């Protein structure tokens, strides 16, 4: 359920 | 899609793998055995290297440190050694566990590693020293994994007690208790590579990535089976971004980070695939399998 | 050890 980011650090 | 194809057969262990994993540097991949062995293998072409002894029992887990030079491992002999790994020099033996230890790791900084044990405790130890800095009373059932987090702060555990817990590397206090509706016992976590998210196995042939904050169960990653054995598991980013775990249907299954679907199944081994690991920069993929098998395979992709 | 059960 919409994206997610594991890899970026902000 | 991922096209991960079968490049290299590893033979060599005499029992059951345990675990492996590529070194920081994306040069070897190193492997641990139920007949109390090590051995070293060239990343890419899966030439062996080298073979390294010392525990008195078999092996559970192993572990680089940052700068591929370290190795420490979790052993049924209630303890963990930690080694050079061009000199083949046993550095240090750490004591203290009062049963089987069963998983490891080092920090970023790789001054400190964070072990689990069957006798449901989490220990910090001091790398120059060997010396166990800090005893978490971390759970009430063995430990299946601990990992510490893109800086080092933090620890994630988790244990057939069903729980995943965080604890604050610095105090050793417990910062969270991650309970879901059935709450199965847990086989393995993980943290993200940005330390946001964590992923954690589990014996009702789950997977879920939790978001580590907010505490709430995100994706959910089925298809496999795993009800017996604490099998790694993984996120692959350096080409698309996938979860990637071993199986014991003796398959290497892949799904979709996202869309959670699975998107290869990979076909080769022929006992239960035990462990999987994601090489640091190419799109490499390592696995490895119990008692019948006992080979460790790499399979590469394009995507 | 991982791999009895």
């Amino acid at each position: 359920d919409e994206e997610v980011d594991v890899t970026s650090v902000d | 899609k991922p096209n991960y194809a079968l490049k290299f057969t590893l033979a060599g262990h005499t029992k059951a793998v345990s675990s492996v994993k590529f070194s920081p540097n994306g040069e070897w991949l190193a492997s641990s055995s139920a007949d109390k062995l090590i051995k070293i293998w060239g990343a890419y072409d899966g030439k062996f290297e080298k073979t390294i002894s010392g525990h008195k029992l078999g092996i559970s887990d192993v572990a680089w440190s940052s700068d591929s030079n370290l190795l420490v491992s979790a052993s049924d002999d209630k303890t963990l050694k930690i080694w050079d790994v061009s000199s083949g020099k046993c550095l240090k033996t750490l004591k203290g566990h009062s049963n089987y230890v069963f998983c490891c790791n080092f920090n970023p900084q790789s001054n400190l590693i964070v072990s689990g044990s069957f006798d449901e405790s989490v220990r910090i130890w001091d790398v120059k020293t060997g010396k166990c800095l800090k005893t978490l009373p971390a759970h009430s059932d063995p430990v299946s994994a601990v990992h510490f987090n893109r800086d080092g702060s933090l620890i994630v555990s988790s244990s057939y007690d069903g729980l995943c817990r965080i604890w604050d590397t610095a105090s050793g206090q417990c910062l969270k208790t991650l309970i879901d509706d059935d709450n199965p016992p847990v086989s393995f976590v993980k943290f993200s590579p940005n330390g946001k998210y964590i992923l954690a196995a589990t014996l009702d042939n789950t997977l879920k990535l939790w978001d580590y904050s907010k505490g709430k169960c995100l994706k959910t990653y089925t298809g496999h089976k795993n009800e017996k054995y604490c099998i790694f598991a993984n996120f692959s980013v350096t080409g698309g971004k996938w979860i990637v775990s071993g199986s014991e249907d003796n398959l290497v299954y892949i799904w979709n980070l996202q869309t959670k679907e699975i998107v290869q199944k990979l076909q080769g081994h022929t006992d239960v695939v035990i462990s999987t690991a994601c090489h640091p920069t190419e799109n490499i993929i390592a696995s490895a399998a119990l008692e019948n098998d006992k080979t460790i395979k790499l399979w590469k992709s394009d995507c | 050890a991982r791999t009895k059960q």
